[PDB]
């Protein structure tokens, strides 16, 4: 209980992810809009800039 | 250490930025990807450990 | 200022927190130095917020 | 034939065919797209890698 601080442990979380061209799963909170077609834009699908 | 808690994860919203409140130090040392950068991206799958 | 804990720590050229984001922050430069010193004894109040 | 003047159409081919194949290799970053590196770091490792 009264240990040293360096003793004392310490729970550790080392989640990763693997960003590729499969269709991603989990993203986050973002909005979306209509779609162009014609006109020269900005797009941003699916983390594709 | 000796038994894993490996939870694949599916399709969701979930906003990277809630455990920005956790317990006091809370490092964030992402060898490849920014911490405050975490909210735009999308993600395949995120392979957790415990 | 007079901004405490491991958010102290936490102040630094970007690492956006939970305190230091609506406290204090810079410019991506930093072109200087930051001081801080832990004032326990120095400015301990109780009811003093 | 015509061995001479076939020969300079393929180096000026070639010569603008390996330009374009190596903008795919990556000379020590984590990707090749430019829109890539400044969607998933910050400015101090961006401006580095």
């Amino acid at each position: 209980p009264t240990y040293g601080v360096g003793h004392q442990p310490y729970r550790v979380v080392v989640l990763s992810f693997e960003l590729l061209h499969a269709p991603a799963t989990v993203c986050g909170p973002k909005k979306s809009t209509n779609l162009v077609k014609n006109k020269c834009v900005n797009f941003n699908f699916n983390g594709l800039k | 250490v000796y038994a894993w808690n490996r939870k694949r994860i599916s399709n969701c919203v979930a906003d990277y930025s809630v455990l920005y409140n956790l317990a006091p130090f809370f490092t964030f040392k992402c060898y490849g990807v920014s911490p405050t950068k975490l909210n735009d991206l999308c993600f395949t799958n995120v392979y957790a450990d415990s | 200022f007079v901004i405490r804990g491991d958010e102290v720590r936490q102040i630094a050229p970007g690492q956006t927190g939970n305190i230091a984001d609506y406290n204090y922050k810079l410019p991506d430069d930093f072109t200087g130095c930051v001081i801080a010193w832990n004032s326990n004894k120095l400015d301990s109040k109780v009811s003093g917020n | 034939a015509l061995g001479k003047l076939q020969d300079v159409v393929n180096h000026n081919a070639q010569a603008l065919n390996t330009l374009v194949k190596q903008l795919s290799s990556k000379f020590g970053a984590i990707s090749s797209v430019l829109n890539d590196i400044f969607s998933r770091l910050d400015p101090p490792e961006a401006e580095v890698q």
